[PDB]
């Protein structure tokens, strides 16, 4: 969502890494770790 | 039909005294123990109301042992009694100071001589002093007033604490006003010892909290450690023996003039 | 800070009584600043579930 | 919570359980939300209970 | 949290007050799941 | 149903049925409450041979049993009338306590001083009956299970065993029974919490008159209870009414923790002290 009001992300970049927080990997980086057999099972909470 | 207890009049009941017993046809009778023959000296509660050092709760510990029984008919030299079958309806007679109302749970209590000292058809020191079949919520109330007067009984020397007692024996219920020791030792052993012994047990249990309630519970020699908890729990047993008033009736409907009420018998 | 630590530790105990029913440490750690940054959001997620506070209160 | 009794909640509960304290233990499952508030007014009001 | 998310999402429906009761009386915790075209099913396990 | 005809279903003896012929009026629990049951269910023994086998799980189990009264023992038919709430029933003694006429009886799992053959270990199955104790021995034997579970919280590994042996020989009326080598189990633990919580709230509600009552009494009186308990103002009575009442909510609950179900209330006791007319299931 956030546009961040882009001024210079050359310097704005590690200003995020100053805080040591990461956002949760949000439904595709959490989808790649499912494999072919793993995806079709009931374990996949991302079937929706 | 039902159970029968005959009472042999050891004292001569005059026909006018029979005229008062033939008015108490519905009334309850405290019997000391279930047996088919009993004396008139056995029947009634006067053998409980009698000691220089006898306390309200100790009488209540005796009356809790006494079997409740119901008057059936007075035939001259005999009184016929019925030990009430649990669950049946019984016309008991409102000889307490409280008017009964339709649906109320009735509890037996020893009669208190505080402003309402009463006797009966007495001859040769035996009357038939009759227990107050009182509503259950007032029965717990009367108990609590007696203990709080006794907890404040040691501090008579303050008039303000005496003025706290002066409000305290005023007991007021529907259409009725009436005036009203180891048990209070038993109250104080629980009050002091639970203040001290729980602190080493709250801080150990408060880590794991399934109902999520130990969290604000913290906001609230092993031989001598157990000796506290033994004489903690046994005093809790002693007070609960004289708190749980073992409810005795359930008035379904009340006969007019409030003399009687059909009461389905419970407990 | 002992006074601040004592008062967070009291209140860190007290909120999870409410949360489990639904009606960190070294206040000096470098890592403590993202510990606050997560735990501000840990409270923002719990203030979101209980969205109902004075202006001067926000000024104090 | 606030109003000296709460909003006194009533229940008609059926259970196969006959015994007393094993029946209030299945209420100790249900009523923690009220039970944790029961502990609250024990310290939210001193003198009033 | 991670293991029961990795498989077996269901932790408890009962208290610890009733967790001993499922050890005392074997209670039928899992229902008939609605996905039942074959019928009754079994399994067990021995590590080799 | 009330009358319960019972299949024996095992290979009983003449020496079996002679014992129950003199035991007519004993207390047998049944789980299912049919008119026709078998002796696999009839009897209490079939659950006291469990593998964990502590008092914590046997006591909480058998409060789902339904008690019956032994009748009409001839040959292979056992008439078990399920008692109704509030009729007078006589009960033959199953455990050596004299029951002391006028008091409430309860249900004790099993003697658990060893494994008693309740009738005869028929085909390696005996029919063991509950103890029916007069609620003082019931509450005390349930007290000490939590006394010695609170003990094991703050002891290392031996002052438990040096103080359980202090407290396990329960010298009651006619009986010196034994605590069953107290196993720390979670049914105690869920309720040992609420006891520790109930002790906490009484400390909150103790409004400095209920507190200082003994400590003011020792200055004036010299009593046996007052001296053994030495080692062991405000004009707000209406508020003291509510605090004492809320204190009475707790002590009617924390007693109810260690107390049991009220059961057979003694009408009369024979001079044989064996058959006891009792009312009130």
């Amino acid at each position: 969502f956030v546009r961040e009001h882009m001024a210079h992300a050359t310097r704005r970049l590690v200003h995020f890494y100053q805080a040591r927080i990461d956002p949760p990997r949000t439904a595709n980086e959490a989808k790649h770790d499912f494999s072919t057999k793993e995806f079709a099972k009931v374990d996949n909470y991302l079937l929706f | 039909m039902e159970t029968t207890v005959l009472v042999t009049f050891e004292q001569r009941l005059t026909t006018g005294d029979v005229g008062k017993l033939s008015r108490l046809i519905g009334a309850v009778i405290p019997i000391p123990y279930r047996h088919h023959l009993l004396g008139s000296s056995q029947v009634g509660l006067d053998a409980v109301v009698k000691d220089k050092t006898r306390d309200y709760s100790r009488m209540r510990a005796r009356m809790r042992e006494m079997t409740l029984t119901i008057m059936r008919r007075v035939e001259g030299n005999q009184m016929i009694l019925g030990v009430p079958t649990h669950g049946q309806c019984y016309t008991i007679r409102n000889t307490g100071p409280v008017s009964w109302e339709k649906g109320d749970v009735l509890t037996t209590l020893p009669p208190v001589f505080s402003g309402e000292v009463t006797g009966l058809v007495s001859v040769s020191d035996w009357d038939l002093v009759l227990p107050w079949i009182v509503p259950m919520a007032l029965a717990t109330e009367i108990n609590q007033r007696m203990m709080m007067l006794a907890l404040l009984s040691l501090d008579r020397s303050h008039e303000e604490v005496r003025a706290a007692t002066a409000q305290l024996r005023v007991v007021r219920y529907r259409d009725a006003t009436l005036t009203l020791r180891n048990v209070c030792i038993s109250l104080s052993m629980i009050a002091n010892l639970s203040s001290e012994v729980t602190l080493a047990y709250v801080r150990k249990l408060a880590l794991e909290d399934s109902n999520m309630l130990l969290m604000k519970c913290q906001e609230i020699t092993p031989t001598e450690e157990l000796n506290k908890l033994t004489a903690l729990f046994v005093m809790i047993r002693q007070i609960t023996d004289v708190i749980s008033e073992q409810p005795a009736f359930l008035v379904c409907d009340v006969s007019p003039d409030d003399k009687s009420a059909l009461c389905i018998y419970k407990g | 800070h002992l006074p601040l630590l004592t008062r967070i530790r009291q209140d860190y105990d007290k909120l999870f009584g409410f949360v489990a029913a639904r009606p960190d440490d070294a206040v000096y750690g470098d890592d403590y600043v993202p510990r606050v940054d997560v735990f501000l959001r840990g409270l923002e997620d719990l203030a979101r579930c209980l969205c109902a506070m004075r202006a001067e209160e926000v000024n104090r | 919570n606030s109003d000296r009794q709460g909003r006194p909640s009533a229940f008609v509960v059926v259970s196969r359980i006959t015994h007393r304290h094993t029946l209030i233990n299945v209420l100790r499952y249900r009523f923690r939300v009220s039970r944790f508030h029961f502990l609250n007014n024990s310290i939210s009001g001193y003198g009033p209970s | 949290a991670w293991v029961r998310q990795a498989t077996g999402a269901r932790r408890t429906e009962v208290l610890d007050s009733e967790a001993i009761s499922i050890l005392t009386f074997g209670r039928k915790t899992d229902k008939g799941g609605p996905a039942l075209l074959h019928g009754q099913r079994a399994t067990c396990e021995v590590i080799l």
